[PDB]
Parts: structure tokens; sequence; C-alpha cells
RNA sequence: AGUCGGCAAGCCGGAUCCGUAACUUCGGGAUAAGGAUUGGCUCUAAGGGCUCAGCCGACUUAGAACUGGUGCGGACCA
RNA sequence: CGCUACUACCGAUUGGAUGGUUUAGUGAGGCCCUCGGAUCGGCCCCGCCGGGCCUGGCGGAGCGCUGA
RNA sequence: UUAGAGUGUUCAAAGCAGGCCGCCUGGAUACCGCAGCUAGGAAUAAUGGAAUAGGACCGCGGUUCUAUUUUGUUG
RNA sequence: UACCUGGUUGAUCCUGCCAGUAGCAUAUGCUUGUCUCAAAGAUUAAGCCAUGCAUGUCUAAGUACGCACGGCCGGUACAGUGAAACUGCGAAUGGCUCAUUAAAUCAGUUAUGGUUCCUUUGGUCGCUCGACUUGGAUAACUGUGGUAAUUCUAGAGCUAAUACAUGCCGACGGGCGCUGACCCCCUUCGCGGGGGGGAUGCGUGCAUUUAUCAGUGGUGACUCUAGAUAACCUCGGGCCGAUCGCACGCGGCGGCGACGACCCAUUCGAACGUCUGCCCUAUCAACUUUCGAUGGUAGUCGCCGUGCCUACCAUGGUGACCACGGGUGACGGGGAAUCAGGGUUCGAUUCCGGAGAGGGAGCCUGAGAAACGGCUACCACAUCCAAGGAAGGCAGCAGGCGCGCAAAUU
């Protein structure tokens, strides 16, 4: 039973674990479950302790201070590349990508490069130029239709009053009959 | 007179605190050719469930009945008499359904035996779902 | 949980219903907010349809309106003085719709003295020291004076209304449901309605 | 239930689809759209059970994903789309235009229209909404909220919109004398002139409709759809012209057609 | 289980709110049986006189909050 | 009246059994509220400095502030 | 579903199809009470009107408020 | 096809039942060649269940550095498939069963002017006055592990977004109202009156909440829709696009989409309500109520109407026209059997509606669930264990046990 951080005991308790807690992985969305997790207080009743070296001492352990394994992958987001190689907001960034040569038996050596995400390309600006053009036609459509309607109810302006021009004109003719 | 409750009751639409130097009662047409009674316009009562001076919309069905009890306040119970037809014995049977209707105080004088015309509206209480629209005085009873 | 259903209670005749289906989700009821006076604390809850209600738990300010003057300013609530429903909601000061509260007069006095520039409040014997409201009293142009002094035609306010401007606390009524909207809005009592609640408030003293 | 329905049994489908009850348990459930589930006609039926273009359910899906069926100027790819009343079904491959209007019976007739008449259709306004900035609106019977309409176009009229532009061109005012196309109920499929209007406050207003042959009938105002000024319509009518000859005459008409051709 | 035998001792006990059987001479049985509550404190409501408002006057009941090591008919009475 | 068989009835036994509905106690669990603050941050603070007050790296502590 | 129209499933129970040297058609109709809605009829059966006339009509005379059309426009 | 015959008597005519007669299912017995249809663990046990399966899902168009395959024209990143994983959506439909339930469910009829609604469809989406693209985690993966055991997971290194946060130029150049410095014109002995402009700052989109003021378009009727003003704007903050793919033609402009959202309609509903309708029972005649029973007022809560709930008042409400109580071998209806005309009986059962997943209860997620092929308890029952623990719900399809007169292929 793993130990959950911040439980303030060394025994074992059961807790409702949800989306976000440790020692639990929900299967359905919004699922909760009880799990018997162990306390955070270290004691003799454990099988394993995970330790992480903070400050390296003067001596060198042949197990951990010896074998260095480089970073598995390089940065993938475009902005993270600029922060790595101290690059400007204007210079090219595409050639500064960390590619890795892959070599194995049966295939000739290729080199794989990850696809840079959140990089400015003309496809983006062509996409950005399109929505602002859509904003243009909407404004165009609104001022056209309202003004077209504006003369159209004004087409009924002198069409609604000119009929009442005949209503009271008989109202005086109805008085003289 | 009025304002006999803990809260200050007033018609929620009209605004009675305009600077000066009587009161403009609110009343609506109810529809379906039902004439708003004179006292619903001149009287000063305040009822939120009155179909003329309150926030209820008359809709659905329009029934009729006869008053039987008035001991309840602002509410009376009418009696609907009808004949249920039974197929086997080709006859009828008197049946009755008494329902509780809200009687807005615009109808001052109405006694046991008068025929009222009620109208459906939204549920006003646990049992009340109708409102008194007009009151036809009982047969004779001119004294 | 607590449900608000019709079938759990007796029929019109008095006969007992027998439940034919267990408690449903759409017949839900929640614990009451019981909002108090203090620093703003609002918890939003998800409701039917993926919308939100704002459970005001503690409120200090509120957008109250002055009817006759057609003015409204976001002032701070002071106390709860009267409640028609339950007498225990003024003891444990709780804001619910249709409650007589006290609000500060300053956001209104400074408006009425900027629109009419008259001695509102300010009991005689002491005068303004910073002299800013004195700037509001004088140095008007002659053209603007004649439109300003004709505001004296309606510069009067009720004796009952100005009296509470002495204390700086106005009696206001809550109009928004704070346990639902998160806001505590309302209007300022005036005329008969103000005179009515004063009769109900003094009668509580005895 | 615990939510909305998603299936439809073969027996509970509306009868005017004319689905035989031996093929499958279910029926094509019309996806939500501009028309109600009852008055609609899923285009899976219009292609498999009306034109015999397809045979199975997979076959219309292959047709629709070819971008071949153009409904009201728009191309849909959903087989269960509810092609309702007066929806122009144009096909570019065969150069054919279909308009869904009712037969003299309750069923939908397969009407073939000329292309230049397929670029417009009639619609029945439902209410005159007023937008958030004094912008007038109307909603047609196929849920087309058209803003800035003509001020005279009231609640129970019809309008002649153009499909590609989506704009109103002309409208027929609702009054006695205009033609009508009863849509719903017992007289579903009758075409006649409107002779009288009966007001009923609160309830539904019933309108008396005289047919071209003089056997006048009545229908509530909700199920009426004017189509033309006077007695000359604006749409090309199918065979029968919406008269509903009595069952005595379907017998003599059919038996006369037997020995006439032989 | 002692003993001829529950002898002696013990339990029960006030009040408020509930609830109360067999049987019966219909009156009873009956405080049947069986439950719950009970302190302190701070309040609210109701119950009157004298000239609508003002001025006097007493006790009592019900309800609420808070609070104590669940203790509250704290002894007495029973 | 007597013999045999069967079916119901009365009947001491404060009979028994199984359901149902409950009064009163105790009351799991969730939910809400009032707190709680494990742990994870960032800012600020200066020292060491490469570029022309802004920046990138090294450490610290008040946790001074703030957030989860 | 029942009744029922059409149709040689080889007949029938079925089914909703099928028919002609691309066309021609079908997939109808009736009943579905009781209650509610709509229009007509006025026998039958209820119920009401005016006999302390607070009766009906016909014109009136005064009282109070009010759409106002009017006072050329400004009160 | 509206039909009767035997049996009381010494014999007769009657009342009258018994027994025949014919359907209809349920079981059962005997028998059985063909062929087309076709019911089938409802009745007793909504009793218990081994095992297996029954809900997953990728397009050119959210994330692709797994060589896991694979193209070479590469250095201008990613040919192009693609497991896995993240994200999105669905899992609330269907299927099963009939225990509960007697104005309840349900049916017809209407209302939602008293409410919510994923999706689809159509509208809206430079109106608002101050960026050529921002931030840091995490999965897959590498490595180290634990426990007898699970669809258990811990620790350490990395690494993406249509995941999670943050946030702008533009439109935007001024307009429109409020403050109004100030200036100008006529008349007046004169203060005075009228006609004006006006710097500067402020507020100025929708949605939200409240208050007030007039009648664009509506209804049978709004406290409707729209309009104006004064403010409010929830940090557990309402939007106003920091996305994606194909063609590409002319400093930058343009097509076709995909996805995404606020809001209004629309569809799909759902949820409450209206009127009328339900079997047997009086050896059930009064019932309900300060433990809400019936109303009033004000609130609380709820998506909204309402004793739904709370407080304060009133003393009501139902019943011989059968209330209330009990029974039901009662899910309701469309229907089925049988009939001359009337009826009688059945309806667990493929369609619609309801209810439920061993019994009750509580709840997360979501537009929608009080979900059970989702969780949390308790009760009952039961599995695995290394004895520390872990795990379960066939009234889904098969199948087994049980139960029975009674019902099929793992």
């Amino acid at each position: 039973f793993p130990m959950k951080q911040g439980v303030l005991t060394h025994g074992r308790v059961r807790l409702l674990l949800s989306k976000g807690h440790s020692c639990y992985r929900p299967r359905r969305t919004g699922e909760r479950k009880r799990k018997s997790v162990r306390g955070c207080i270290v004691d003799a009743n454990l099988s394993v302790l995970n330790l992480v070296i903070v400050k390296k001492g003067e001596k060198d352990i042949p197990g951990l201070t010896d074998t260095t394994v480089p970073r598995r992958l390089g940065p993938k987001r475009a902005s993270r590349i600029r922060k790595l190689f101290n690059l400007s907001k204007e210079d090219d960034v595409r050639q500064y990508v960390v590619r890795k040569p892959l070599n194995k038996e049966g295939k000739k050596p290729r080199t794989k490069a990850p696809k840079i995400q959140r990089l400015v390309t003309p496809r983006v600006l062509q996409h950005k130029r399109r929505r602002i053009a859509l904003k243009k036609q909407r404004t165009k459509k609104n001022k056209e239709e309202a003004a077209e309607y504006a003369k159209l109810l004004a087409k009924r302006m002198k069409e609604a009053k000119e009929k009442r021009q005949e209503q009271i004109a008989k109202r005086r003719r109805l008085s003289s009959l | 007179d009025i304002q006999t409750e803990r809260a200050y009751q007033k018609q929620p639409t009209i605004f009675q605190n305009k600077k000066r130097v009587k009161l403009p009662r609110y009343y609506k047409n109810i529809g379906l050719g039902f004439k708003t009674p004179k006292e619903a316009i001149e009287g000063t009562y305040i009822d939120k469930k009155c179909p003329f001076t309150g926030n209820v919309s008359i809709r659905g069905r329009i029934l009729s009945g006869v008053v039987t009890k008035m001991k309840m306040q602002r509410t009376i119970v009418i009696r609907r008499d009808y004949l249920h037809y039974i197929r086997k014995y080709n006859r009828f049977e008197k049946r009755h359904k008494n329902m509780s209707v809200h009687l807005s105080p615009c109808f001052r004088d109405v006694q046991i035996g008068d025929i009222v015309t009620v109208g459906e509206c939204r549920p006003l209480s646990k049992t009340v779902r109708f409102n008194v629209l007009k009151v036809t005085k009982a047969a004779g009873t001119k004294k | 949980g607590i449900s608000r259903d019709n079938w759990h209670k007796r029929r019109k005749t008095g006969g007992k219903r027998k439940p034919y289906h267990k408690k449903r989700k759409y017949e839900l009821g929640r614990p009451a907010a019981n909002t108090k006076i203090g620093p703003r604390r609002i918890h939003t809850v998800r409701v039917r349809g993926g919308n939100k209600k704002y459970r005001a738990l503690r409120l200090d300010v509120g957008n109250f309106s002055w009817g006759s003057e057609c003015c409204t300013r976001k002032t701070r609530i002071i106390d709860v003085v009267y409640n028609a429903s339950n007498n225990e909601l003024v003891r444990t000061k709780t804001l619910v719709k249709n409650c007589i509260v006290l609000i500060d007069s300053t956001p209104y006095r400074q408006w009425y003295e900027s629109h009419y520039a008259l001695p509102l409040g300010r009991k005689k014997g002491a005068k303004l020291t910073p002299e800013e409201e004195e700037i509001l009293n004088k140095k008007r142009s002659k053209k603007i004076q004649k439109k300003y002094d004709e505001r004296k035609k309606n510069a009067k306010i009720s004796s009952l209304l100005e009296e509470q401007f002495q204390q700086g606390k106005l009696l206001a009524c809550i109009a928004s449901r704070p346990g639902q909207c998160g806001r505590a809005d309302g209007y300022v009592l005036e005329g008969k309605e103000l005179e009515f609640y004063l009769r109900k408030i003094k009668a509580r003293k005895g | 239930a615990r939510g909305p329905k998603k299936h439809l049994k073969r027996v509970a489908a509306p009868k005017h689809w004319m689905l035989d009850k031996l093929t499958g348990v279910f029926a094509p459930r019309p996806s939500t759209g501009p028309h109600k589930l009852r008055e609609c006609l899923p285009l899976i039926i219009f292609l498999r059970n009306r034109l015999k273009y397809a045979l199975t359910g997979d076959e219309v899906k292959k047709i629709c994903m070819q971008r071949f069926i153009k409904i009201d100027g728009k191309v849909r790819t959903d087989i269960t789309y509810p092609a309702g009343f007066m929806d122009v079904i144009s096909i570019d491959k065969t150069g054919e235009n279909f308009r869904l209007i009712y037969d003299t019976k309750g069923r939908f007739a397969v009407h073939r229209i000329t292309p230049e008449e397929a670029k417009y259709k009639l619609c029945k306004v439902r209410k005159i909404f007023v937008g958030t900035k004094g912008i007038p609106h109307l909603v047609t019977h196929d849920a087309r909220t058209i803003r800035y309409p003509d001020p005279l176009i009231k609640v129970n009229d019809t309008i002649q919109i153009d499909l590609e532009t989506g704009k109103i061109t002309d409208f027929i005012k609702f009054d006695t004398g205009n033609l009508c196309m009863v849509t719903g109920g017992a007289n579903l499929g009758r075409i006649g002139v409107i002779t009288n209007r009966e007001r009923h406050p609160g309830s539904f207003d019933v309108v008396h409709v005289k047919d071209a042959n003089g056997n006048s009938f009545a229908t509530r105002l909700s199920n009426i759809f004017v189509i033309g000024k006077g007695n000359k319509p604006w749409i090309s009518l199918p065979r029968g012209k919406g008269i509903r000859l009595t069952i005595a005459e379907e017998r003599d008409k059919r038996l006369a057609a037997k020995q006439s051709s032989g």
C-alpha cells in the first residue's frame, strides 16, 4: 500500500480518492473510490522507501553518481526552444531543433525530428487573415441590410401616411354628407 | 383596512414614492370578454392572486360551479355536479367534484349557492388551481 | 438528500400517499445559504442544465436605489432591522429578500449635494473642514446657475427621510434573492412604506 | 427514462413512411432538425424506399458521403436528416430536382420540378420576433430566423425565399381567397381556396377551406399553409391537385385504367 | 443460585410532553404499562390597568440561540 | 346414547412462528457549512555577475507577501 | 390488432406488394366509445325573468371625472 | 346459426340444481410421414449464480521524437502508415423483468403567459476606447520498485495540446450623452432674457442584478418583446477564437472547409399542472391537523408554479354521490378469449407509458442518472487470501442450481 502525502499518521487508513489525488487513477469520469493508503510518517512497517538526492556530497557513489543518462527528448513547443538556446524573438528557430539519430539493425540510419508546435507559419497567418476577413463581411452585411431595411420601411413611411391622408380627407367629406 | 400583515403589501408594479409638489391602482384586462369588475379598479384591496390586480394569467379551461363553503379566507370551495354514464346499464349516476377556487376580494357580496365561473391558472397552492372570474347571483335571492 | 416533492405528503382528503418511485434527481433541494454581513464570500453551485447559482454566504456591499431621486449607488450594508417572515433572522443578522436593512447615507448625500448642492445632514454648529464640499457650493457660472437653482423646485425631501440622513444610515429593503443571485440589491424606503416599517420597528422597542 | 430517446421501432414509425413490418425491428430514427419527427421524411427513406436508388442501409450512406444530395442549397451527409415539407431535394449527378410536397393521401409525393423553380421555396412564418436592438425577426416553419423582414409580413403568412441567397423575395398574405395546402390531420394533402375564418379566443382557430370541386372542408389554422394568390398557386402541384376523390372514384378511376390500356 | 418465603435492602419517584391493555357494575382500571424532556445564560413572543398616543403595573407560559467532561426534580422531597 | 372416521369451533398456556407498519433510542456514509493547513508554488529582498533600469544563472532567509 | 379495398405468397395462414413490352401503378377506407373542442336543431327534461317592481323601453334634466376634435402657434 | 339433452316420480306438470355439449389456454398422456408460419423459466423463487460474452470510438481536418513499419528529394521541422497515451464524444439509448404501485401509474384532453434542454437546423459572434502567437505541468515512453493477490499502483528523468491557465494589437477615427473651462450674438440705464458653440476628463457591446420613465412589434389576456435612464459585474469571475486540413493565386491580400464557443430561436425531449375515467371490501363510518392537515402573508430552497420547506396567522379540508382503512393470485393502456342483441373473463408477454436492478439509503460526473454491465455506506448472501487484505451483484445473451404441474443452444 503506497503512502499518501500529508495524512499525518503512520498506520493505514481508507480514503475517498478522486480526480487529482495520489495512489488512485479513476476509470470512469467523476469516479471516486475507497483505497487503503499508508500513512506519511516513516516507520519500521514499510517495504521500500523512495529517496531522492538533493545535494551531492563529496564522495561519488558508483551506482547513481556514475551513470548519467541524457534527456530523453528535447523541447517541442516553439517558445521553449527560444528559452533553451537563448534565441531572439526574430531569428529563425527551426534549425535549432534537437534531432536524434536513430540506428538499429535491418534499417539504414535515419534521424527523427519532432514537429514544432506553436510555431508561426504562413498557414497560421493565412488562418488569421481569414477570420478578420469574416469580421469584415459581417460588418459589411450589417450596415448593408440595416440601411437597405432603412429605406424599405421608409418605402412604407410615405406608404403608411399617404393612406391616412385618404382617411381623414373623407372624415371631413363624411361630415358634409 | 389593508396592511394587516408583517410585510408592507403593495402592488409590485406601481411606484408610490414620486415627489409631490391618491394612488394609481394597477389593474389589467383579463381577456375572453370577461369584464373587469368596477371594484377591482376603484377598490383599494391588495391581493397578489387576484386575476385583475395580481400576477396570474388565466388560461387553459373555464369551468363553472356552485359555492358551498366560505369559511376559508380568500378562498372558497365550489361543487361541480355532473352525470357519469355507465355503459352496461344505459343510465347515469350523479357525481360531484368539489374544488377550491381563489376568490379575489373584488367580489364583495357572494353567498352559499351562487354560481361562479372559474378559470384555470398556475397552481396557487397545494389544492387551488382555479380563480373566480365572474359571479352570477343565485336564483331569485333579491332580498 | 432533502427533496422538495409533492408525493411525500397527504392528499386533499387526508389519505396517505404511497410512494411509487424513489427520490428523483430533479426534485433536489439544497441547504439554505443563510447569508450574513461581512467580507464578500460567494460559492457558486452547479444547477440543472449546467448553469450556476451564486450562494452568497457573506455580503457587505449592495447596489441600492433611491426611487424618487432616480439614483442608485453601491453602498455598504450596516445592519438588519426588520424581517416580516421570521423574527429570528434579525437577531442572527441574515440577508434575505424583503428585509429592512441599514445602509450608509454618504454615497447618496454626496450625490444630492452635487446635484442640488444643499446642506443635507450636517447638524448646525459644525462646518466642513476639508473644504471640498465647499467647492460644491460655490463658483458656478451665471449660465449654469439658472439651470442649477431651478433644481430647488424639487430639492425638498421628506422630513422622515432627511432625519435618518442625520445619522447617516438609511433604511433600505432588499429586492434581490442573495442566496440565488449572489448580489444583495434593493431600494430605499420612502413615503408610506418607510412610515409603515418605522411603526413596526418602534413597536418592537416597547 | 433517464434521458432522450435514440431508437425508433419499425411499428411506431409514422405510417406515411410506408415501411413494411417484416424487414427489421427498428426504423430509421430521424436526427433532430428543422422539422418535427412526425411530419419529416428521413432521406434514407427518400432514396431507399421512394426512388429505389438504393437497397440497403449501407448503400445510402455510400451515396450521401459522395456529396451528392443537395438539400436547400446545402449538402448534407447524414442519412437520417429530416427532409420536411417543401424542402427542395436537388441532385447534381442526375440533374434532377425533387420537392417534398404532400400527396392527396397522407403520404409524401415524389414531385419532379424544373431546375429554375428549384432555386426557391415557400415557407410559413411562425412568429415575428423583435431583436435585441430593434431588429425585426421572423421564424419560418423550417426554423429559418430571417432578420429585417418586410413590415407587412405577419404571423400566418408565407414567404418565397431564394435558397442560394437565403433572402425573401415575395410573400402571400393570409386571407380568404388565397389557395392553401393543408398540412396535418384528416385533410392532410388537400388543396383548396380559403372561404371563411373562425376566431376562437384561447383555443385553436378553425378555418373553412373550399376545394376546387366544391366539397368544402374545415381545418384548424395551425395545419394550413397558403401557397398562392387567388386560385393560381406559386408551386408546381403533383397529380390529383389535392382533391381526395372519394373511395367510390378510386375504384372507377382504377378500373377504367385497367381496360383502357389493357 | 440464599431462604419456609425476595425477609431485609435495593430499584421506582417531582413536573412537562407523548402514550396507555385485559377486564368492567361503563363510574373505572390509570400516575396502567412504555417513552422523551429537565441546568446555566442571553433573548423573542403572548397574556393587563389608567388618561389613538402617553403614563403605570405585575407575574406566567411557549419558543429560539449560546454554553458546560451528557451534567441538570444534581441536596431535600419523592 | 355407544362404536369408527373426517372437517371446523371453544380452550389454560402473560402459546408459538413468519411477515408488515412503526414509537423511541443509538446511529454508518455522503452532502453542506465553519474551521483546519500537510504539501506545492510565485513575488519581494540582497550578494556574485556575463549583454545593452531591463535581463540569464547561482544561494539565502523573512515565509516578509500572495496563490493553490 | 379487428373490420375491410386492392394483389393468383402455386392455394391458404401470410405478406404489402406487384403489373406490361424503360413505363404503369399500390401501400386505401370504416369503427376508435366516455370526457374535452367546433357548428346546427329546439321536441323532450331541467333552470331563470317583473307582483314590497331596485320592471322593460322612450326621451330628459342636473352631478362628477374624462378621449378632446377646438381655442393659428406659445398658457 | 338467437339451439339444448340425461337425472327427484307409480306415473304427470313444475321449481331447481347436478351432469352432459362447444370454444379458449396451461399442464399432461398416447401417437406422429411432409411443408409453411411460430409461442417458449410470466404464474412457484424481483430465489441464488460458476464460466464466456453483452460499449466502445479516428477523419485530409485536436495532440505522432514508439524506426513499431517505412519514402528518400532532405537538412526548409514533421514522407506516409501507425500501436500506445492525452483529449473529445458516448456509455442516461437498447435489452430484461412486473416486485412495488388503486385518482397513484395510465388513457384521452389541455396548459407551461410557471420551467430546463446535449445535439441538429437557422441566426448572431471589428459595435465594448486600452500579438508574426504567451505561461507550466502531465500521459505515453526510459529506468528503479513494492504487495500472496486486482483493470493496485509508488518514486525518478523527460515530452505535446482544440488538456489546463494567461492575454493583445487591430476594428478605433471618431462619434453619441454627462461634467463644462470658456468664447460669441441680440435686447436691457442695469442686474436680466434668449440663441449658440465649446477644450479637458468621464460613461458609453451583449449577458447578469435592481430601481425608475414613456407605449417598435405582439397575445384573448403580461409584470411580453423592444426603448430610455441610474448603477451593479459574483475572483468557487458570462462571452467578444493565442485552434486544424486542403487546394494556393494576386507589402500584404484572397477560396474551401474542420473544430470551437456566449446568446435567441428550432428540433429532441423532459419535468410538473387541468378536466374525465379504475377491481373487491361497511365483520372498514367517519377521516386529516400545531410531527402540514386546508388556506393567508413573507421568505427559504428548486430549473420554475405550489406547505416543497420555515416563520407568523387563520380553523379549516374530505365523507353515504362510499371518504378513510383493508384486500388484490393488481404495472396501466392499445388489446385478447367468448358471444344473436347485451355482456363476461383475461391483458406478466415483442407497441406506447411507468417502475426496478438482492434490500433500503447517499452521491460523483454530465445537457440529461439519485445510473447500479458507475461509485459510498449499512443489511442479507457469497468469492480469493500467505489471515495482512482484496473483490462481488445474470429482473442482459447463453448456461447451472433451486423451485415447482409448468418453459429451449454455455
